[PDB]
């Protein structure tokens, strides 16, 4: 049994979980659902206005707790479309040859490299990533311009809900959007596919119907957005961050680094993360992280057609370099990926 | 036209005649004082005449009975016999199909019966196999024991529309009587349970099987209705049933009849008059059930005796058939009617020596032979049930031969003679007893007696069965093989001043009537009814209200009993 | 009632789960009187195909989602 | 005007909730219907008048009586005369039909023979564990739909009775239950399912029995794949029917018409009896046309069987030596009536080879495939639209189909027992 | 020519001119084979192309169609008289043919499916 | 011994049924009496003479009469039926029910025998060279028992359910056996030389011997230890253990 949003309260956002995606907001075909301080919120007045007067909307939609990705997938045709949506990839290298980009980057650049060659070739009218503010607070945007990508470049370990910039799909269509790519942890694109993969979903008004490029970072984990306050950092003085074996490394202004260990980070780790279990997201087109591959690269998963085609021109035309991934290399992804498995499953038995 | 029956014993109980020498006149199918000199004569010397024989409670027509004979296409090819130049083809022993259900019961002297249990929800069924029974009249009695609407009602306490439901029910299913069936338990088998005794809750419905009972015996009482309400109570087939049994007529003392009858016929006792705790101390406990009725005068009781061989269970109770059908390893049919009651078929074979048969066996006879009130148990077999209606002669005989039932219970096991007290038992009944039982009391319990049924007075229906047996040459106690043979095989049976079947072959085929009560209550008591029934129809039934009740095109011959509030 | 509109493509088999499953619908199906051929069911099937009355439709997801034949559309036209 | 309370005359189904309007005796709209009830109801071009072939092969308009007496003499004159079909018209004009049969001493046969007879075969060998659909709706938080493809073939099943409907114990509706599929290809009813087992074709018997076997708790019996399905699967299912508190099997052709037969549902049948051990549930076969279930009711309470063979003047029952397809295939009528059923469209090639070398009558509303081998063509009245008859619902509940529109064609029963008469004559009865 | 197992029965449109069966409608609802993509890419024809499905009981010509939901080896003819030219005729003891898994053959033909008429017309002498 | 030899004088297409087709109904009878025994063609009641000329050779007891069918009668049905002694020797094919309820005697069928073959047997001996149909030793709709004694052997192949509802008695074929030999077997002994495949569908009790290949066990049997049946190793099972049976399922290694 399915009870919508509230099932979404009681199983997921009361219950700490909640990874901050913003998906549930952007399905209801009522907008009953908003995104407040990365946190789901429903407009109740509303629901209560539209019960009294039309009856009972939610009982047999339930589309947002069936776009959830922490709700477990129930129904033989979602989990029969998640399956096919799986898809492994060739594993390799690569890094971008425009310099503008490579200065902002986190390695190679292919993310932003990408989506700049998306949106100069006309493939797509705009796309999520994720900006900051001077806090390095993230802000997801719906970009259509090189400046946004290029203040979007670089990872935070904090929450961006990719999904927030898509809550309006009138306004979309209003504005001319037919075709967006998103960038977004394996959490948000495991997301799209569980709309996706809802019977009919072809046949709702939503932007998972217009997305054509779906790119999945590599993830081991997330943190609370009290990290940066509560740990005591000179933000003003901070140009980067980085998240490696010896902890999250902040990069400062100086050419300093303050690390802080992995043991300190523990108590900051999203408790949604804990229970997550996909490092490289099979469900992206293409999936891009840092280990595996030399520093300053880029390692990169091609797994779907699309992304195969996208892949060939950015190449055809010069815009990144690629190399071959190492065994070694080739094993630590693994490692880390089987890692991850081991401790959620871990976690989940745990509770 | 006109038939005279003279130099022939008359046993009439109704009208008080003890083996009377006495003529029947009949004309135009009504018995009269005098016919003219022209009428067709029957001699009936050195015979005996009964009125026709009146059968209560059979399982005739319906979906349960078709269920059976589906499901049972071996009995079916037990009792086949070919079409005739007056006959349609036979089939069947336990469940006969349409034509031989009529044909056998007039071979048997029988001119009416009635249908022991209507679904509401499938009441055309059962009226559409009553149109195919030739030569009997008919009737059937509906089932309210776990229906919604007579629970609801039962819980908010109202009478008036409880009455209202009834009397609607009656008409929607061309019904005669209340008929009762484990109350509660065919709604607690909705969800596969069984209400556990008179005072168990019923999930859903907040009442308790005692509660229905009493409001529906109070509701049949405020309606008038010719007879009683039928009850198959509660526990049935389960040791020590007896006491719940017992409980459940004392309850029903306080219960006053609106007419001069019984306030409740309890239906095949043989299955409720169970002694001990489990299976390996069972006994017979008749001589309990019969002190009781003893002291009782507002119950009636039908024996459900059971007969050694063949036979098909079929009743509302569907959790005991479930039971029973796990029990014997046999096939199981289940028939749930939505908001109204359940159903059950299951094939079943009675053998000596088998130790709880033989004491079910003694039951029913100890049951009528302990209770002294001769009208007090009418002798039935539950028919498929106990057994075949065809095998009431055995059971004659057994109640008129104390030298029979002796034979009987030395070809059963040792453990009977312990369980039971019926060897001990030397009381036989005489001819006028046995018109009682299978006729008088019938048509007297049903209130037909009042409507030209169970009797030979001057304006009853021209239904009469002449015996060739002579009561003052043959001692039924000796001669027990020759008084199965004369009830077996009646010389003449006559329906309407028409000879129908002749020892034991068809005659003739006229078409018989069908009994049904249309009872009036006030229109407030309707409306108030029809808007919770409405509901229902509106929200859970699978069918129309518009659709859901029988038409007159399925009652081509009525025969409407008027009744209602005062 | 809303910027957007379902519709009912020729796909329909006018099985009525969305006649069922309509919350408009159930909501009347409650009220002291209902007449499937007079109530203002926002969704309802003649001949054998559905229509939508977009005057009370609130253009949810409910019939979307649970139409077996996948006829059931959001259409919007800026 | 309007007809409210109107009766669809396609599926077992048998909705009666539709509403008609009738504008100068035609129908103009068919509320609620779905699409196989709709076009039924509002019609298609007509065989106009009677027919009989003649000696150049073609068929000449005759009048009903010059028909009727051609219908008479065919089969009073016959040795082995079949009538076959029934499942499309009334149970009153099926009576008559049973009353023909055995006055030609003749083999009637309904479209059970292809359809649910091998159901009614298991049912004679454990009995039917089932409900009135009314009790699913209000109940049934389980239900299975084993071989059969209800969005294609029942289509307001699921609104009407199995899913979507709201229950007095079952507050949401489709909600409150759990639905599965098992078939050998995903059908559009798999796909909505909360779970569809796609299973071998013709493996449902092994399938069943190793469900049953761990229903029962004897899973060490069962090995570790069942016909390509592992047992961990099954072993789920079974889980399914033993932790629900009403369930309901619906089932249909794949387990009839597959490799087994009758087998296949009287396993079935068992395992649903062994799971009234842990739970309530119940089973339904998903009858075909909107009265195959009343031909079955009334030869069985006329007979004792659902369909006989009255050659020797008593009801003979043995499908496998007197079924339509046994009779044909072994080529042994010498002639046949077929009413409300198109044999030549439904029957396999070698079975209508033989039937098109035998004199045929046709009792039909439309022209079809049997149309080209008949040899004697006579138009009816349609039941549920021009006529008023009794009709079963799949789960056994009889209703009185009503008259919507007038019409001048002669009912089945009209047909009948103009053809009873005529045949009495002949054989001096 | 590949293997496949033949599956026979109901289609919307196959019921929704049932009484019409002279008609085109019918004819396009009932001459048609339903198969799996692998099937269909292997045949190396287009939807709509003429197959040819032959078992050891008959043999037919009839449009083919695409069906996602058919895995590789089974095909689905709808019920009626193009699908009965192919089923197994024997009634397995109980007079029920063999409707559903019939093993047969499917491959590309250059010859046109029969219409109603003309299939009868073959069964006649 | 009294011979009666019964020479198909005509081929109908009409199923005959002649259940009076005995050695106990034969027993003592004149040619002529034997001609005017009563066949059923169809609704067309007649006499057997229409169908065969009759020769008979003697007068004796049923056990001591022998009839010879000189030819197929592939349209002639349940011949033999109820026989309780002597011999039927048929020269070919016969239709469905041969030898049903039969109690004792012998029938040898040359050729082929229909569906029902051997049907409910009591007791008695029927051999068929040939092939068998359908309910080769089997019962009739609805009956929890069907064959309760005798012996039946085919030599040749036989089709679905073989022995179904057996409980007692022994059936041998030489050939394959079509699908689910023994279903509900209650008593019986069946023997197939050949292969089959799902035997002992809710067996309770009784012995099923397959020499060959099984393509497929119904999933309700536990497998035993290996038994030596007279030096050759089976592959020993007990079941069906869902119907809470213990017969013993014997299948080559
Ligand atoms: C929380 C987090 C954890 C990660 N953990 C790992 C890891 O354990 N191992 C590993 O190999 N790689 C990890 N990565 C990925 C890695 O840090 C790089 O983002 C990746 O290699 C792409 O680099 P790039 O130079 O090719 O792309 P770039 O050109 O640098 O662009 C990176 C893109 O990521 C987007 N982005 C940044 N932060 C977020 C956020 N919080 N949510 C959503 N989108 C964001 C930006 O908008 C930008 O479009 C992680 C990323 C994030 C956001
Ligand atoms: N549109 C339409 N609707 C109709 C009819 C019609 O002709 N057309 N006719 C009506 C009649 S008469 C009837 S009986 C009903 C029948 O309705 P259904 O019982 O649904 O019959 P089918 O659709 O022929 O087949 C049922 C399903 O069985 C599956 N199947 C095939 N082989 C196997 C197997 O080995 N195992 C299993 N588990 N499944 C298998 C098929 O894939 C199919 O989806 O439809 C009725 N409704
Ligand atoms: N390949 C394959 N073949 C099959 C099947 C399959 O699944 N696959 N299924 C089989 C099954 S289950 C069945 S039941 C059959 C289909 O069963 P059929 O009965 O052959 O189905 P229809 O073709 O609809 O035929 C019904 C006929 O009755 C007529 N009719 C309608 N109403 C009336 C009326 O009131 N009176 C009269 N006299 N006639 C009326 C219609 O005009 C129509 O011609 O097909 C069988 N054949
Ligand atoms: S159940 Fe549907 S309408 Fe209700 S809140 Fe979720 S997405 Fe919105
Ligand atoms: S979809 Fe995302 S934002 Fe909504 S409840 Fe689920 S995890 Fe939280
Ligand atoms: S660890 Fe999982 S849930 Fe947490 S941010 Fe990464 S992908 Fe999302
Ligand atoms: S729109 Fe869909 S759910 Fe509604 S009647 Fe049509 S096919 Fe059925
Ligand atoms: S969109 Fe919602 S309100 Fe409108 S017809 Fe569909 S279910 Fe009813
Ligand atoms: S489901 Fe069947 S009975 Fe109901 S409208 Fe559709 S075709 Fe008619
Ligand atoms: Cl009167
Ligand atoms: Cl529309
Ligand atoms: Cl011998
Ligand atoms: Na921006
Ligand atoms: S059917
Ligand atoms: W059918
Ligand atoms: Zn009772
Ligand atoms: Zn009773």
């Amino acid at each position: 049994m399915m009870n919508g949003y509230d099932q979404l309260v009681e199983e997921v956002i009361d219950a700490g979980i909640c990874v901050s995606c913003g998906n549930c907001a952007a399905v209801c075909p009522l907008q009953y659902i908003s995104m407040e301080e990365k946190k789901p919120v429903q407009d109740r007045e509303k629901r209560d206005e539209i019960e009294k007067r039309s009856g009972l909307a939610c009982n047999d939609c339930n589309l947002c707790a069936m776009s959830c990705p922490r709700i477990e997938p129930t129904y033989f045709w979602q989990k029969r479309e998640l399956k096919r949506m799986e898809h492994e990839g060739e594993v390799k290298a690569a890094r971008t040859t425009y310099k503008p980009i490579q200065d902002v980057c986190q390695d190679g650049g292919i993310v932003t490299t990408l989506f700049k060659y998306l949106l100069d070739s006309g493939r797509v009218d705009g796309v999520v990533v994720s900006q900051y503010n001077g806090d390095y607070n993230p802000v997801p945007v719906l970009a259509k311009r090189e400046d946004d990508l290029l203040r979007a470049a670089g990872t935070r370990y904090t929450v961006s809900p990719a999904y927030s910039p898509l809550t309006d799909i009138k306004q979309l269509k209003d504005d001319g959007y037919e075709r967006i790519a998103i960038v977004g942890t394996p959490c948000q694109i495991y997301a799209l596919r569980k709309t996706q993969a809802i019977y009919n979903s072809q046949r709702l008004l939503i932007p998972h119907n217009i997305i054509t490029f779906a790119i999945g970072l590599f993830c081991a984990e997330e943190f609370d957005d009290r990290i940066l306050q509560d740990l005591e950092v000179d933000i003003a003085d901070v140009t980067g961050f980085d998240v490696k074996k010896e902890g999250l490394i902040i990069s400062l202004k100086s050419g300093e680094k303050k690390i802080i260990p992995h043991e300190d980070l523990e108590e900051y780790v999203r408790e949604g993360c804990k229970i997550c279990s996909d490092f490289n997201s099979p469900y992206a087109d293409i999936s891009v992280g840092s280990v595996g591959s030399p520093p300053g690269w880029s390692t990169v998963i091609v797994r779907t057609e699309t992304g195969r085609e996208i892949y060939q021109k950015l190449l055809e035309k010069g815009l990144i370099e690629e190399t071959t991934v190492d065994e070694k290399g080739l094993k630590l992804i693994d490692k880390m990926a089987q890692k991850k498995i081991n401790n959620a499953q871990t976690k989940i038995k745990e509770r | 036209s006109e038939l005279l029956i003279k130099n022939g014993k008359v046993f009439d109980p109704i009208n008080g005649v003890k083996g009377d020498l006495m003529d029947i006149a009949i004309k135009d199918g009504k018995i009269v004082e005098s016919v003219s000199s022209g009428a067709k004569v029957i001699d009936a010397s050195g015979m005996t005449v009964m009125a026709g024989g009146v059968d209560a409670h059979s399982h005739i027509a319906g979906g349960k009975v078709n269920v059976g004979r589906i499901m049972r296409p071996d009995d079916g090819r037990s009792g086949l016999k070919p079409r005739t130049k007056i006959t349609r083809p036979c089939s069947g022993y336990t469940v006969p199909n349409t034509f031989a259900m009529g044909y056998r019961y007039a071979e048997l002297g029988y001119t009416t019966a009635f249908e022991a249990a209507i679904p509401i929800l499938k009441a055309r069924h059962t009226h559409e196999e009553f149109e195919d029974i030739p030569i009997i009249d008919k009737g059937g009695l509906t089932l309210f024991g776990s229906n919604w609407q007579v629970m609801d009602a039962v819980r908010e306490g109202d009478l008036e529309k409880l009455a209202a439901y009834v009397a609607w029910g009656l008409r929607a299913s061309r019904g005669y009587g209340v008929k009762i069936v484990n109350p509660g338990g065919g709604e607690a088998w909705g969800f596969g349970k069984n209400v556990r005794g008179l005072d168990d809750p019923v999930p859903g419905f907040d009442v308790t099987p005692s509660e229905i009972i009493l409001a529906l015996a109070r509701a049949n009482e405020m309606l008038n209705l010719p007879h009683s309400i039928h009850l198959h109570c509660n526990r049935l087939g389960t040791p020590g049933n007896y006491e719940t049994t017992i409980e459940t007529m004392r309850r029903l003392e306080k219960i006053k009849p609106s007419r001069d009858r019984q306030v409740v016929h309890v239906t095949h006792v043989t299955f409720n008059a169970w002694g001990g705790t489990h299976f390996g101390n069972f006994e017979s406990k008749a001589d309990a059930v019969a002190e009781y009725l003893n002291k009782s005068d507002h119950v009636t009781i039908d024996m459900g005796q059971l007969i050694f061989g063949n036979a098909t269970t079929m009743t509302a109770d569907g959790p005991v058939q479930y039971a029973n059908a796990r029990l014997l390893g046999a096939k199981w049919g289940n028939g749930d009617v939505e908001l109204e009651d359940a159903s059950g078929v299951v094939p079943l074979f009675y053998m000596r020596k088998m130790y709880v048969h033989d004491i079910m066996w003694a039951i029913g006879l100890e049951l009528a032979l302990l209770t002294n009130d001769p009208w007090q148990v009418l002798l039935t077999t539950d028919h498929p049930n106990g057994g075949p209606f065809v095998n009431y002669p055995e059971v004659i005989a057994l109640l008129m031969s104390a030298k029979k039932r002796e034979e009987e219970i030395a070809k059963l096991s040792d453990k009977m003679q312990e369980r039971t007290c019926l060897s001990g038992i030397d009381r036989e009944f005489d001819w006028y007893d046995i018109a009682i039982k299978t006729r008088a009391a019938h048509a007297k319990i049903l209130g037909l007696h009042e409507y030209g049924k169970g009797h030979l007075g001057v304006g009853a229906d021209g239904d009469v069965t002449i015996y060739n047996i002579n009561t003052e040459s043959v001692d039924p106690s000796v001669e027990h093989a020759a008084v199965k043979k004369a009830f077996q095989l009646p010389a003449y049976t006559i329906k309407g001043g028409e000879i129908v079947a002749k020892e034991g072959e068809i005659t003739a085929t006229p078409t018989g009537r069908t009994f049904w009560v249309d009872a009036r209550v006030p229109e407030e008591y309707t409306t108030r009814m029809m808007k919770d029934l409405e509901w229902k129809f509106r929200k859970y039934y699978s069918v129309k209200m518009a659709n859901y009740m029988v038409q007159d095109e399925y009652v081509q011959h009525p025969v409407v009993l008027e009744a209602g509030v005062n | 009632m809303s910027f957007k509109k379902v519709k009912v493509s020729e796909e329909c088999v006018g099985c009525g789960v969305c006649e069922t499953v309509c919350p408009v619908n159930n909501l009347l199906e409650d009220g002291a009187e209902f007449d499937p051929d007079r109530a203002k069911l926002a969704i309802k099937v003649t001949n054998g195909e559905a229509a939508v009355d977009e005057e009370v439709c609130l253009t949810c997801g409910t019939c979307t989602f649970n139409c077996p034949s996948g006829a059931v559309y959001a259409e919007y036209e800026p | 005007v309007e007809i409210t309370d109107a009766i669809c005359s396609f599926c077992g189904s048998l909705c009666d909730d539709l509403t008609v309007k009738v504008e100068d005796n035609r129908i103009v709209d068919v509320r609620r219907a779905c699409r196989l009830g709709a076009k039924k109801i509002l019609g298609h071009e007509r065989i106009p008048a009677p027919m009989i072939r003649d000696g150049s092969g073609e068929l000449v308009e005759a009048s009903y009586d010059e028909a009727i007496d051609r219908a008479a003499e065919i089969l009073a004159g016959s040795k082995r005369p079949l009538l076959y079909g029934w499942a499309s018209t009334s149970c009153e004009a099926q009576s008559k039909g049973i009353l023909l049969a055995e006055i030609i001493g003749g083999v009637i046969d309904n479209t059970a023979s292809v359809c649910h007879g091998p159901s009614t075969l298991a049912v004679q060998e454990k009995g039917l564990p089932t409900a009135s659909l009314g009790q699913m709706k209000n109940r049934a938080d389980l239900v299975i739909f084993w071989g059969c493809n209800p969005v294609h073939a029942h289509p307001r099943h699921m609104s009407r009775y199995s899913v979507y409907k709201k229950g007095f114990f079952l507050d949401r509706g489709r909600q409150n239950r759990k639905f599965v599929t098992v078939d050998v290809r995903m059908t559009d009813t798999a796909a909505i399912s909360d779970e569809f087992i796609q299973i071998e074709q013709g493996s449902d018997y092994l399938i069943v029995s190793a469900i049953r076997a761990l229903v029962n708790g004897k899973g060490d019996v069962v090995p570790e794949t069942v016909a390509g399905v592992p047992k961990e699967e099954l072993a789920r299912v079974a889980e399914m029917m033993t932790s629900c508190r009403f369930g309901m099997i619906l089932y249909g052709m794949g387990l009839t018409q597959s490799r087994s037969k009758y087998k296949n549902i009287d396993i079935a049948l068992s395992l649903i009896n062994d799971l009234n051990t842990k739970t309530k549930f119940v089973i339904t076969p998903m009858r075909g046309h909107y009265n195959v279930t009343g031909f079955g009711q009334v030869c069985s309470w006329q007979t004792g069987f659902p369909t006989v063979d009255l050659a020797r003047g008593v009801p003979y029952y043995n499908p496998g030596e007197m079924s339509a397809n046994d009779l044909l295939m072994r080529d042994e009528v010498d002639s046949a009536m077929i009413i409300a059923g198109d044999a030549g469209a439904h029957f396999p090639a070698a079975s209508i080879r033989n039937l098109a070398k035998v004199p045929l009558v046709q009792i039909d509303p439309y022209p079809n495939a049997t149309t080209e081998l008949a040899n004697v063509v006579i138009p009816a009245a349609i039941v549920g639209i021009e006529c008023e008859g009794t009709a079963y619902r799949m789960d056994g509940v009889s209703l009185r189909m009503r008259k919507l529109v007038e019409s001048d064609y002669l009912s089945d029963e009209e047909i009948l027992d103009r053809i009873i008469e005529k045949v009495r004559v002949i054989k001096g009865e | 020519k590949r293997d496949v197992n033949i599956v026979t029965g109901r289609t919307i449109k196959q019921g929704a001119d049932i009484e019409n069966k002279l008609s085109r409608e019918y004819f396009e609802a009932c001459a048609r084979c339903e198969v799996g993509p692998e099937d269909l890419r292997a045949l190396g024809i287009s939807e709509g192309s003429n197959v040819r499905i032959s078992t050891d009981f008959g043999s037919v010509v009839v449009p083919v169609a695409l069906c996602e939901g058919n895995p590789t080896g089974i095909v689905f003819i709808p019920m009626g008289p193009w699908a009965n030219a192919v089923v197994n005729p024997d009634t397995h003891g109980c007079g029920m043919p063999g409707f559903k898994g019939v093993p047969g053959t499917i491959e590309p033909t250059d010859d046109t499916p029969l219409d109603l008429k003309s299939l009868m017309k073959l069964y006649k002498e | 011994m009294q011979t009666v030899t019964l020479t198909p004088r005509k081929s109908s297409k009409i199923s005959v049924e002649a259940e009076t087709i005995t050695p106990d109904n034969f027993a003592g009878k004149t040619v002529e009496e034997i001609e005017k025994v009563t066949v059923w063609e169809g609704n067309n009641k007649t006499t057997l003479g229409e169908f065969f000329e009759v020769a008979l050779d003697g007068s004796d007891t049923p056990e001591n009469t022998k009839i010879v069918i000189e030819g197929s009668i592939p349209r002639v049905k349940r011949v033999g039926e109820g026989m309780s002694a002597g011999i039927i020797l048929i020269n070919g094919d016969v239709d469905m029910h041969v030898g049903a309820k039969m109690r004792g005697g012998r029938i040898t069928v040359k050729g082929n025998a229909d569906s029902w073959a051997g049907r409910e047997m009591k007791g008695g001996e029927l051999i068929i060279e040939g092939n068998a149909e359908y309910y080769l030793g089997a019962g009739y709709r609805g009956e929890s028992c069907g064959m309760r004694g005798g012996r039946i052997t085919v030599f040749g192949n036989a089709r679905d359910y073989v022995g179904e509802h057996m409980c007692g008695g022994e059936i041998i074929i030489k050939g394959n056996a079509g699908l689910m030999p023994g279903i509900s077997n209650n008593g019986g002994k069946i023997i197939i030389e050949g292969n089959t495949t799902m035997p002992g569908g809710e067996m309770k009790k009784g012995t099923i011997i397959i020499n060959g290949r099984v393509d497929e066990l119904v999933p309700v049997y536990q497998q035993e230890e290996d038994e030596e049946l007279d030096g050759v190793s089976y592959k020993k099972y007990t079941g069906d253990v869902v119907a809470g049976g213990k017969g013993t399922l014997y299948i080559k290694a």
